[PDB]
C-alpha cells in the first residue's frame, strides 16, 4: 500500500523461499523490466545466495 | 590435464626394447669390435 | 544440475572432508569436482564422462 | 655408478626437457580459468543465465 521515498529507499530481504519469477515476467503491468547480467527466461531455474 | 582433451600417447619402442637395443650393441661392441 | 549448477559427468560418493560452510569444490581448471547433495548433505565427486 | 648415485642433479638435463612439458601442460590449463573478458571463465554460467 506505501513505497519508500528515493532518498530513503527500502531494502526488503528475500531468502529461505521457493521464488516464481513467471507470474512478474509474463505480467504486463509493468513499463519497465530489464535484467542484466542474467536473461529474464532463465530466471525461473537459477538458484540464488 | 586429461578431463580437458589433454591427453598423452605410449612410445612406440618401450623401455624394455630400448634396453634390448642397447645390450645387442654393448654385446657386438665387446665380441667383435 | 545441483542447486543451478549444471554439467555432465559421472557421480559417486566422495572421501573429501568438507567444511559445513562448504558446497563445492574446485580445480586448477576452475571446474567443479565435488557438490554436496542440497537435500542429503552428501559429498559427490564428479568425473566426466 | 658411485657418482651417479650419489650425484641428485648428474641427470639434470633430462629432467629439465621433464620440467619443461609439464609446465607447459600445467599453463594450458590454467589458461581455462581465465575469463577474457568474460562475465565468467565457465561456459556453463554463461548458457545457464
Ligand atoms: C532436508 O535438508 C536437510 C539439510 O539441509 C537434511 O538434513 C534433511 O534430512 C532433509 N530432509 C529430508 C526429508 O530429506
Amino acid at each position: 500500500t506505501r513505497f519508500a521515498s528515493v532518498y530513503a529507499w527500502n531494502r526488503k530481504r528475500i531468502s529461505n523461499c521457493v521464488a516464481d519469477y513467471s507470474v512478474l515476467y509474463n505480467s504486463a503491468s509493468f513499463s519497465t523490466f530489464k535484467c542484466y547480467g542474467v536473461c529474464p527466461t532463465k530466471l525461473n531455474d537459477l538458484c540464488f545466495t | 590435464q586429461k578431463f580437458n582433451g589433454l591427453t598423452v600417447l605410449p612410445p612406440l619402442l618401450t623401455d624394455e626394447m630400448i634396453a634390448q637395443y642397447t645390450s645387442a650393441l654393448l654385446a657386438g661392441t665387446i665380441t667383435s669390435g | 544440475n545441483f542447486n543451478g549448477l549444471t554439467g555432465t559427468g559421472v557421480l559417486t560418493e566422495s572421501n573429501k572432508k568438507f567444511l559445513p560452510f562448504q558446497q563445492f569444490g574446485r580445480d586448477i581448471a576452475d571446474t567443479t569436482d565435488a557438490v554436496r547433495d542440497p537435500q542429503t548433505l552428501e559429498i559427490l565427486d564428479i568425473t566426466p564422462c | 655408478q658411485d657418482s651417479l648415485s650419489s650425484t641428485p642433479s648428474a641427470l639434470g638435463k633430462l629432467q629439465d626437457v621433464v620440467n619443461q612439458n609439464a609446465q607447459a601442460l600445467n599453463t594450458l590449463v590454467k589458461q581455462l580459468s581465465s575469463n577474457f573478458g568474460a562475465i565468467s571463465s565457465v561456459l556453463n554460467d554463461i548458457l545457464s543465465r
